[PDB]
Protein backbone atom coordinates (compact mmCIF):
# COMPACT_ATOMS: atom_id res chain seq x y z
CA UNK A 1 0.00 0.00 0.00
CA UNK A 2 1.40 3.45 0.94
CA UNK A 3 5.18 3.76 0.54
CA UNK A 4 6.12 7.25 1.78
CA UNK A 5 9.04 9.51 0.98
CA UNK A 6 10.59 12.99 0.98
CA UNK A 7 14.22 14.04 0.69
CA UNK A 8 17.23 15.03 2.99
CA UNK A 9 17.78 18.02 5.35
CA UNK A 10 20.67 19.38 7.46
CA UNK A 11 20.70 21.63 10.52
CA UNK A 12 22.94 24.62 9.62
CA UNK A 13 23.03 26.88 6.59
CA UNK A 14 24.45 30.41 6.38
CA UNK A 15 23.88 33.84 4.79
CA UNK A 16 24.39 34.94 1.14
CA UNK A 17 23.48 37.90 -1.10
CA UNK A 18 21.00 37.40 -3.96
CA UNK A 19 19.67 40.05 -6.33
CA UNK A 20 16.38 40.31 -4.43
CA UNK A 21 17.07 39.23 -0.83
CA UNK A 22 19.63 39.39 1.98
CA UNK A 23 20.86 36.53 4.17
CA UNK A 24 19.27 33.18 3.27
CA UNK A 25 19.86 29.77 4.94
CA UNK A 26 22.35 28.34 2.46
CA UNK A 27 24.54 25.40 3.54
CA UNK A 28 27.96 26.65 2.49
CA UNK A 29 29.92 29.53 1.14
CA UNK A 30 33.51 30.38 0.59
CA UNK A 31 35.18 33.74 0.45
CA UNK A 32 35.76 35.21 -2.97
CA UNK A 33 37.75 38.04 -1.52
CA UNK A 34 41.02 36.97 0.00
CA UNK A 35 42.04 38.92 3.10
CA UNK A 36 44.96 36.89 4.50
CA UNK A 37 48.34 37.67 3.02
CA UNK A 38 51.52 35.67 3.46
CA UNK A 39 53.72 38.37 5.05
CA UNK A 40 56.91 37.32 3.22
CA UNK A 41 58.13 37.78 -0.35
CA UNK A 42 57.64 34.24 -1.70
CA UNK A 43 60.35 33.91 -4.35
CA UNK A 44 61.01 30.22 -4.99
CA UNK A 45 61.86 29.55 -8.62
CA UNK A 46 62.83 33.12 -9.48
CA UNK A 47 66.28 34.51 -9.06
CA UNK A 48 65.53 37.50 -6.93
CA UNK A 49 67.22 40.73 -5.93
CA UNK A 50 66.24 42.25 -2.59
CA UNK B 1 33.31 82.69 -4.63
CA UNK B 2 31.18 84.58 -7.17
CA UNK B 3 33.51 86.88 -9.03
CA UNK B 4 36.53 85.53 -7.15
CA UNK B 5 38.50 82.80 -8.82
CA UNK B 6 39.54 79.92 -6.59
CA UNK B 7 43.24 80.41 -7.21
CA UNK B 8 42.95 83.97 -6.13
CA UNK B 9 42.21 83.06 -2.53
CA UNK B 10 45.96 82.53 -1.99
CA UNK B 11 46.83 85.68 -3.87
CA UNK B 12 43.93 87.95 -2.98
CA UNK B 13 43.06 89.97 -6.05
CA UNK B 14 40.64 92.85 -5.35
CA UNK B 15 37.52 90.72 -5.64
CA UNK B 16 38.72 87.91 -3.36
CA UNK B 17 39.20 90.23 -0.36
CA UNK B 18 36.21 88.84 1.51
CA UNK B 19 37.62 85.35 0.99
CA UNK B 20 41.31 85.26 1.97
CA UNK B 21 40.95 82.85 4.87
CA UNK B 22 37.69 81.06 4.24
CA UNK B 23 36.52 77.72 5.60
CA UNK B 24 34.08 75.59 3.69
CA UNK B 25 32.69 72.13 3.10
CA UNK B 26 31.57 73.33 -0.35
CA UNK B 27 33.53 75.77 -2.51
CA UNK B 28 31.68 77.28 -5.52
CA UNK B 29 33.33 79.14 -8.39
CA UNK B 30 31.72 80.98 -11.29
CA UNK B 31 32.26 81.54 -15.01
CA UNK B 32 33.03 85.21 -14.32
CA UNK B 33 35.58 84.18 -11.72
CA UNK B 34 38.84 85.73 -12.87
CA UNK B 35 41.66 84.24 -10.79
CA UNK B 36 43.77 87.35 -11.25
CA UNK B 37 43.56 91.08 -11.53
CA UNK B 38 46.84 91.78 -13.26
CA UNK B 39 46.57 89.63 -16.41
CA UNK B 40 48.31 86.29 -16.25
CA UNK B 41 47.89 82.71 -15.19
CA UNK B 42 49.23 80.08 -12.84
CA UNK B 43 51.62 77.50 -14.24
CA UNK B 44 50.53 73.90 -13.55
CA UNK B 45 47.33 75.36 -12.28
CA UNK B 46 45.07 72.38 -12.58
CA UNK B 47 47.15 70.53 -10.04
CA UNK B 48 46.77 73.60 -7.83
CA UNK B 49 43.02 73.86 -8.40
CA UNK C 1 41.44 42.23 -8.85
CA UNK C 2 40.99 44.84 -6.14
CA UNK C 3 37.50 45.28 -4.78
CA UNK C 4 35.82 47.33 -2.03
CA UNK C 5 33.68 44.82 -0.16
CA UNK C 6 35.22 42.24 2.15
CA UNK C 7 33.24 39.02 1.59
CA UNK C 8 31.48 37.39 -1.40
CA UNK C 9 30.25 33.81 -1.44
CA UNK C 10 29.05 30.61 -3.19
CA UNK C 11 27.34 27.34 -2.26
CA UNK C 12 27.14 23.63 -3.07
CA UNK C 13 23.42 22.99 -2.77
CA UNK C 14 20.18 23.31 -1.03
CA UNK C 15 18.63 26.12 0.85
CA UNK C 16 17.94 24.52 4.19
CA UNK C 17 14.65 23.55 5.83
CA UNK C 18 14.68 22.78 9.55
CA UNK C 19 12.11 20.21 10.67
CA UNK C 20 11.20 28.54 -9.07
CA UNK C 21 8.73 25.78 -9.09
CA UNK C 22 8.53 25.27 -5.30
CA UNK C 23 10.24 21.94 -4.65
CA UNK C 24 12.29 22.65 -1.53
CA UNK C 25 9.54 22.35 1.13
CA UNK C 26 6.64 22.18 -1.36
CA UNK C 27 3.88 19.60 -1.11
CA UNK C 28 6.73 17.46 -0.06
CA UNK C 29 6.97 20.06 2.68
CA UNK C 30 9.71 18.60 4.82
CA UNK C 31 13.16 17.10 5.08
CA UNK C 32 15.12 14.23 6.60
CA UNK C 33 17.96 12.85 8.41
CA UNK C 34 16.71 9.41 7.27
CA UNK C 35 18.92 8.80 4.25
CA UNK C 36 22.44 10.14 4.82
CA UNK C 37 24.35 9.66 1.54
CA UNK C 38 22.72 11.81 -1.15
CA UNK C 39 20.11 14.49 -0.81
CA UNK D 1 -5.05 36.04 -6.67
CA UNK D 2 -8.48 34.93 -5.64
CA UNK D 3 -10.97 32.52 -4.16
CA UNK D 4 -14.31 32.10 -5.93
CA UNK D 5 -17.20 29.85 -5.09
CA UNK D 6 -20.70 29.89 -6.61
CA UNK D 7 -23.71 27.74 -5.68
CA UNK D 8 -27.51 27.70 -5.62
CA UNK D 9 -27.27 30.50 -3.03
CA UNK D 10 -25.07 33.17 -4.61
CA UNK D 11 -21.98 34.48 -6.40
CA UNK D 12 -18.75 35.76 -4.89
CA UNK D 13 -15.22 36.85 -5.71
CA UNK D 14 -13.24 36.28 -2.48
CA UNK D 15 -9.62 35.79 -1.44
CA UNK D 16 -7.79 32.60 -0.49
CA UNK D 17 -5.68 33.54 2.42
CA UNK D 18 -2.35 31.77 2.81
CA UNK D 19 -0.47 33.66 0.08
CA UNK D 20 -2.74 36.54 -0.90
CA UNK D 21 -0.78 39.37 0.66
CA UNK D 22 2.54 37.54 0.15
CA UNK D 23 2.88 39.19 -3.29
CA UNK D 24 4.43 41.99 -1.26
CA UNK D 25 6.96 39.80 0.42
CA UNK D 26 9.58 39.08 -2.22
CA UNK D 27 8.23 42.14 -4.01
CA UNK D 28 9.49 44.27 -1.15
CA UNK D 29 12.89 42.65 -1.43
CA UNK D 30 13.96 43.38 -5.03
CA UNK D 31 14.00 47.09 -4.80
CA UNK D 32 16.55 48.38 -2.30
CA UNK D 33 19.23 45.98 -3.50
CA UNK D 34 18.33 47.47 -6.91
CA UNK D 35 17.98 51.08 -5.78
CA UNK D 36 21.40 50.53 -4.25
CA UNK D 37 23.98 52.51 -2.30
CA UNK D 38 26.54 54.85 -3.84
CA UNK D 39 29.34 55.94 -1.56
CA UNK D 40 32.42 56.75 -3.65
CA UNK D 41 33.20 60.43 -4.07
CA UNK D 42 34.59 61.62 -7.39
CA UNK D 43 36.78 64.71 -7.65
CA UNK D 44 37.20 67.23 -10.51
CA UNK D 45 39.85 65.94 -12.94
CA UNK D 46 39.05 68.48 -15.72
CA UNK D 47 37.90 72.08 -16.07
CA UNK D 48 34.85 73.27 -18.03
CA UNK D 49 35.84 76.93 -17.97
CA UNK D 50 39.38 76.76 -19.36
CA UNK D 51 41.18 74.06 -21.25
CA UNK D 52 43.08 71.12 -19.75
CA UNK D 53 45.94 70.11 -22.03
CA UNK D 54 44.91 68.33 -25.20
CA UNK D 55 46.74 65.01 -24.82
CA UNK D 56 45.62 64.20 -21.27
CA UNK D 57 42.31 65.86 -22.19
CA UNK D 58 42.05 63.31 -24.98
CA UNK D 59 43.06 60.59 -22.51
CA UNK D 60 40.49 61.91 -20.02
CA UNK D 61 37.77 62.07 -22.69
CA UNK D 62 38.79 58.64 -23.98
CA UNK D 63 38.82 57.25 -20.46
CA UNK D 64 35.52 58.93 -19.56
CA UNK D 65 33.90 57.72 -22.81
CA UNK D 66 35.30 54.26 -22.22
CA UNK D 67 33.99 54.34 -18.66
CA UNK D 68 30.75 55.83 -20.07
CA UNK D 69 30.48 52.94 -22.52
CA UNK D 70 30.97 50.46 -19.66
CA UNK D 71 28.35 51.95 -17.29
CA UNK D 72 25.87 52.44 -20.14
CA UNK D 73 26.41 48.83 -21.24
CA UNK D 74 25.85 47.70 -17.64
CA UNK D 75 22.72 49.86 -17.39
CA UNK D 76 20.63 47.89 -19.88
CA UNK D 77 21.38 44.39 -18.50
CA UNK D 78 20.02 44.99 -14.98
CA UNK D 79 16.43 45.48 -16.15
CA UNK D 80 15.86 42.37 -18.22
CA UNK D 81 16.06 39.97 -15.29
CA UNK D 82 13.50 41.85 -13.20
CA UNK D 83 10.82 41.31 -15.82
CA UNK D 84 11.83 37.62 -15.61
CA UNK D 85 11.86 37.83 -11.78
CA UNK D 86 8.16 38.82 -11.88
CA UNK D 87 6.88 36.04 -14.16
CA UNK D 88 8.05 33.28 -11.82
CA UNK D 89 6.04 34.64 -8.89
CA UNK D 90 2.87 34.27 -10.87
CA UNK D 91 4.15 30.84 -11.85
CA UNK D 92 5.20 29.92 -8.32
CA UNK D 93 1.79 30.91 -7.08
CA UNK D 94 0.02 29.21 -9.97
CA UNK D 95 1.39 25.79 -9.15
CA UNK D 96 1.08 26.60 -5.40
CA UNK D 97 -2.66 27.02 -5.92
CA UNK D 98 -2.64 24.00 -8.21
CA UNK D 99 -0.72 21.93 -5.67
CA UNK D 100 -3.01 23.07 -2.85
CA UNK D 101 -6.33 22.33 -4.56
CA UNK D 102 -5.60 18.71 -5.45
CA UNK D 103 -4.53 17.85 -1.87
CA UNK D 104 -7.36 18.98 0.46
CA UNK D 105 -10.11 17.24 -1.61
CA UNK D 106 -8.71 13.77 -2.32
CA UNK D 107 -11.11 11.56 -4.33
CA UNK D 108 -13.33 14.56 -5.11
CA UNK D 109 -12.07 16.00 -8.40
CA UNK D 110 -10.98 15.50 -12.00
CA UNK D 111 -8.47 17.99 -13.37
CA UNK D 112 -9.90 20.59 -15.57
CA UNK D 113 -8.28 22.71 -18.28
CA UNK D 114 -9.94 25.92 -17.00
CA UNK D 115 -8.61 25.97 -13.43
CA UNK D 116 -11.87 25.02 -11.79
CA UNK D 117 -12.60 22.05 -9.60
CA UNK D 118 -15.79 20.07 -9.77
CA UNK D 119 -16.68 19.15 -6.20
CA UNK D 120 -17.88 15.51 -6.07
CA UNK D 121 -20.48 16.19 -3.32
CA UNK D 122 -23.17 18.64 -2.19
CA UNK D 123 -21.80 22.02 -1.08
CA UNK D 124 -23.65 25.01 0.42
CA UNK D 125 -22.19 28.02 2.31
CA UNK D 126 -21.24 26.09 5.47
CA UNK D 127 -19.43 23.71 3.11
CA UNK D 128 -17.76 26.74 1.45
CA UNK D 129 -16.22 27.49 4.86
CA UNK D 130 -14.12 24.30 4.88
CA UNK D 131 -11.55 24.32 2.03
CA UNK D 132 -11.14 28.15 2.04
CA UNK D 133 -9.76 28.25 5.59
CA UNK D 134 -8.25 24.77 5.99
CA UNK D 135 -11.09 23.14 7.94
CA UNK D 136 -12.28 20.50 5.45
CA UNK D 137 -12.80 16.91 6.61
CA UNK D 138 -11.67 14.79 3.64
CA UNK D 139 -12.48 11.56 5.50
CA UNK D 140 -16.14 12.24 6.27
CA UNK D 141 -17.59 12.93 2.79
CA UNK D 142 -15.89 10.15 0.83
CA UNK D 143 -18.58 7.47 0.90
CA UNK D 144 -20.87 9.73 -1.17
CA UNK D 145 -18.23 11.35 -3.42
CA UNK D 146 -17.30 7.96 -4.92
CA UNK D 147 -20.84 7.66 -6.30
CA UNK D 148 -20.70 11.08 -7.98
CA UNK E 1 54.87 61.12 -5.04
CA UNK E 2 53.83 60.79 -8.68
CA UNK E 3 52.72 64.16 -10.05
CA UNK E 4 49.37 65.37 -8.78
CA UNK E 5 47.43 65.71 -12.05
CA UNK E 6 48.23 62.27 -13.49
CA UNK E 7 48.11 61.00 -9.90
CA UNK E 8 44.56 62.31 -9.77
CA UNK E 9 43.90 60.74 -13.17
CA UNK E 10 45.45 57.47 -11.94
CA UNK E 11 43.42 57.56 -8.72
CA UNK E 12 40.30 58.52 -10.67
CA UNK E 13 40.95 55.77 -13.19
CA UNK E 14 41.78 53.21 -10.49
CA UNK E 15 38.67 54.19 -8.47
CA UNK E 16 36.59 54.07 -11.63
CA UNK E 17 38.06 50.66 -12.46
CA UNK E 18 37.57 49.75 -8.76
CA UNK E 19 33.92 50.76 -8.99
CA UNK E 20 33.50 48.59 -12.10
CA UNK E 21 35.11 45.42 -10.68
CA UNK E 22 33.32 45.84 -7.34
CA UNK E 23 30.01 46.31 -9.17
CA UNK E 24 30.74 43.15 -11.19
CA UNK E 25 31.68 41.27 -8.01
CA UNK E 26 28.20 41.24 -6.49
CA UNK E 27 26.29 40.10 -9.61
CA UNK E 28 28.14 36.80 -10.10
CA UNK E 29 26.87 35.29 -6.85
CA UNK E 30 23.13 35.78 -7.17
CA UNK E 31 22.72 33.38 -10.08
CA UNK E 32 24.54 30.52 -8.35
CA UNK E 33 21.97 30.46 -5.57
CA UNK E 34 19.39 30.29 -8.39
CA UNK E 35 21.50 27.64 -10.18
CA UNK E 36 21.14 25.38 -7.11
CA UNK E 37 17.36 25.61 -6.67
CA UNK E 38 16.65 24.21 -10.14
CA UNK E 39 18.63 21.03 -9.48
CA UNK E 40 16.37 20.21 -6.59
CA UNK E 41 13.49 21.13 -8.86
CA UNK E 42 14.84 19.16 -11.82
CA UNK E 43 15.24 16.15 -9.59
CA UNK E 44 11.87 16.68 -7.93
CA UNK E 45 9.93 16.38 -11.15
CA UNK E 46 12.38 13.66 -12.33
CA UNK E 47 11.34 11.57 -9.34
CA UNK E 48 7.74 12.64 -9.91
CA UNK E 49 7.92 11.74 -13.59
CA UNK E 50 9.58 8.40 -12.81
CA UNK E 51 7.12 7.23 -10.15
CA UNK E 52 3.97 7.66 -12.22
CA UNK E 53 5.40 5.68 -15.18
CA UNK E 54 6.63 2.33 -13.79
CA UNK E 55 3.35 1.60 -11.91
CA UNK E 56 0.61 2.39 -14.42
CA UNK E 57 -2.92 1.77 -13.06
CA UNK E 58 -1.56 1.39 -9.52
CA UNK E 59 -1.67 4.86 -7.94
CA UNK E 60 -3.56 8.05 -7.17
CA UNK E 61 -1.48 11.21 -6.80
CA UNK E 62 -0.92 12.29 -3.32
CA UNK E 63 -0.08 15.71 -1.89
CA UNK E 64 2.66 14.29 0.37
CA UNK E 65 4.91 12.66 -2.24
CA UNK E 66 3.98 9.11 -1.40
CA UNK E 67 2.46 6.50 -3.63
CA UNK E 68 -0.19 4.08 -2.51
CA UNK E 69 0.60 0.77 -4.18
CA UNK E 70 -2.64 -0.83 -5.46
CA UNK E 71 -1.49 -4.41 -4.70
CA UNK E 72 0.26 -6.58 -2.08
CA UNK E 73 3.96 -5.79 -1.67
CA UNK E 74 6.59 -7.55 0.50
CA UNK E 75 10.41 -7.33 0.26
CA UNK E 76 10.73 -9.29 -3.00
CA UNK E 77 8.16 -6.84 -4.37
CA UNK E 78 10.28 -3.95 -3.00
CA UNK E 79 13.07 -5.19 -5.29
CA UNK E 80 11.13 -4.38 -8.48
CA UNK E 81 10.48 -0.61 -8.78
CA UNK E 82 13.71 0.38 -6.93
CA UNK E 83 16.00 -1.18 -9.55
CA UNK E 84 13.84 -1.10 -12.69
CA UNK E 85 12.64 -4.72 -12.66
CA UNK E 86 8.90 -4.27 -12.10
CA UNK E 87 6.42 -6.12 -14.33
CA UNK E 88 3.55 -3.65 -14.80
CA UNK E 89 1.63 -6.13 -16.97
CA UNK E 90 1.47 -9.03 -14.51
CA UNK E 91 -0.17 -7.41 -11.44
CA UNK E 92 -2.90 -5.39 -13.17
CA UNK E 93 -5.84 -7.78 -12.89
CA UNK E 94 -5.74 -7.43 -9.08
CA UNK E 95 -4.78 -3.74 -8.84
CA UNK E 96 -8.00 -2.69 -10.61
CA UNK E 97 -10.00 -4.17 -7.73
CA UNK E 98 -8.04 -2.23 -5.10
C1 LIG F 1 31.19 23.18 2.50
O1 LIG F 1 32.44 23.82 2.22
C2 LIG F 1 33.49 23.38 3.07
C3 LIG F 1 34.67 24.26 2.76
O2 LIG F 1 35.82 23.80 3.46
C4 LIG F 1 33.75 21.89 2.85
O3 LIG F 1 34.75 21.46 3.76
C5 LIG F 1 32.47 21.08 3.05
O4 LIG F 1 32.70 19.74 2.64
C6 LIG F 1 31.32 21.67 2.23
N1 LIG F 1 30.07 20.95 2.46
C7 LIG F 1 29.36 20.89 3.60
C8 LIG F 1 28.12 20.07 3.53
O5 LIG F 1 29.70 21.45 4.65
C1 LIG G 1 36.57 66.55 -24.17
O1 LIG G 1 35.18 66.38 -24.49
C2 LIG G 1 34.38 67.51 -24.13
C3 LIG G 1 32.94 67.10 -24.31
O2 LIG G 1 32.41 66.54 -23.12
C4 LIG G 1 34.80 68.69 -25.00
O3 LIG G 1 34.01 69.83 -24.71
C5 LIG G 1 36.28 68.99 -24.77
O4 LIG G 1 36.71 70.01 -25.66
C6 LIG G 1 37.15 67.74 -24.96
N1 LIG G 1 38.51 68.02 -24.55
C7 LIG G 1 39.56 67.96 -25.37
C8 LIG G 1 40.88 68.32 -24.77
O5 LIG G 1 39.46 67.62 -26.54
C1 LIG H 1 -12.36 30.00 8.97
O1 LIG H 1 -11.00 30.10 9.49
C2 LIG H 1 -10.80 31.13 10.47
C3 LIG H 1 -9.32 31.18 10.77
O2 LIG H 1 -8.56 31.31 9.57
C4 LIG H 1 -11.65 30.82 11.69
O3 LIG H 1 -11.44 31.82 12.68
C5 LIG H 1 -13.12 30.78 11.29
O4 LIG H 1 -13.93 30.41 12.40
C6 LIG H 1 -13.35 29.78 10.14
N1 LIG H 1 -14.75 29.77 9.71
C7 LIG H 1 -15.44 30.78 9.17
C8 LIG H 1 -16.87 30.48 8.83
O5 LIG H 1 -14.95 31.89 8.95
C1 LIG I 1 45.94 58.64 -4.69
O1 LIG I 1 45.22 57.90 -3.70
C2 LIG I 1 46.07 57.32 -2.71
C3 LIG I 1 45.22 56.39 -1.88
O2 LIG I 1 45.20 55.08 -2.43
C4 LIG I 1 46.71 58.44 -1.91
O3 LIG I 1 47.54 57.91 -0.89
C5 LIG I 1 47.52 59.34 -2.84
O4 LIG I 1 48.03 60.46 -2.13
C6 LIG I 1 46.67 59.82 -4.03
N1 LIG I 1 47.51 60.51 -4.99
C7 LIG I 1 47.37 61.79 -5.32
C8 LIG I 1 48.37 62.33 -6.30
O5 LIG I 1 46.47 62.49 -4.87
C1 LIG J 1 18.34 -5.01 -8.49
O1 LIG J 1 19.09 -4.44 -9.61
C2 LIG J 1 20.48 -4.80 -9.65
C3 LIG J 1 21.11 -4.00 -10.76
O2 LIG J 1 20.84 -2.61 -10.62
C4 LIG J 1 20.59 -6.31 -9.85
O3 LIG J 1 21.96 -6.68 -9.92
C5 LIG J 1 19.90 -7.02 -8.69
O4 LIG J 1 19.93 -8.43 -8.90
C6 LIG J 1 18.45 -6.56 -8.53
N1 LIG J 1 17.80 -7.20 -7.39
C7 LIG J 1 18.14 -7.09 -6.09
C8 LIG J 1 17.29 -7.88 -5.14
O5 LIG J 1 19.08 -6.39 -5.70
Amino acid sequence: DKICLGHHAVSNGTKVNTLTERGVEVVNATETVERTNTPRICSKGKRTVD
Amino acid sequence: LGQCGLLGTITGPPQCDQFLEFSADLIIERREGSDVCYPGKFVNEEALR
Amino acid sequence: RYVKQRSLLLATGMKNVPELFGAIAGFIENGWEGLIDGW
Amino acid sequence: YGFRHQNAQGEGTAADYKSTQSAIDQITGKLNRLIAKTNQQFKLIDNEFNEVEKQIGNVINWTRDSITEVWSYNAELLVAMENQHTIDLADSEMDKLYERVKRQLRENAEEDGTGCFEIFHKCDDDCMASIRNNTYDHRKYREEAMQN
